[PDB]
């Protein structure tokens, strides 16, 4: 998980994180999903671009961002705080 | 007066399985089998 290791292990990334917020994920798996997405965001640096979306019968951006952003400490802060506000309700639609 | 009572207690046993295979899910979620058995309810409701 060190920046130097992650830098020398692979090339930059265009990551999109798609988080399921249907009702079935409510409870323990939602709490684990929030912790998991924060940990996943911590393996990203300033040469990677990220956005976190969300879907349950309708897909939307989890944040204010609306496209891929540079994944610096401020943008990752925005995305982590937007992910911690996630709730679970609805039907699942993997196609949307 | 016909054997119209073993037809009825054998579709009463069919509505006992359309209740057992139903999977209850949280916060307003479903699957395909759950939505199929909400069609069988109309059948059982127009037979009884
Ligand atoms: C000694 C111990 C005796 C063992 C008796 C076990 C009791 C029956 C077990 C039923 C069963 O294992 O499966 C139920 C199944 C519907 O549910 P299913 O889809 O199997 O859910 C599994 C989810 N993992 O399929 C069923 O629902 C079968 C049971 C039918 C229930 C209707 C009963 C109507 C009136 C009672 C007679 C039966």
């Amino acid at each position: 998980r060190r920046p130097w290791y992650i830098q020398g292990a692979a090339s930059p990334k265009d990551m999109l994180i798609l988080v399921d917020v249907s009702g079935s994920v409510s409870g323990l798996t939602l709490k684990l999903i929030r912790t998991s997405v924060s940990e996943m965001l911590e393996t990203l640096s300033d040469d990677d671009f990220v956005n976190v979306a969300s879907f349950n019968s309708n897909a939307q951006d989890v944040s204010c961002f609306q496209h891929l952003v540079q994944a610096n400490v401020r943008n990752k802060k925005v995305l982590k705080d937007a992910v911690n506000n996630i709730t679970a309700k609805g039907i699942t639609d993997y196609k949307k | 007066w016909k054997p119209f009572e073993t037809i009825i207690l054998l579709t009463i046993f069919a509505n006992c399985v359309a209740l057992a295979v139903y999977l209850p899910m949280p916060e307003d979620d479903n699957n395909s089998l759950n939505l199929g058995l909400e069609k069988l309810e109309y059948f059982f409701l127009t037979v009884f």
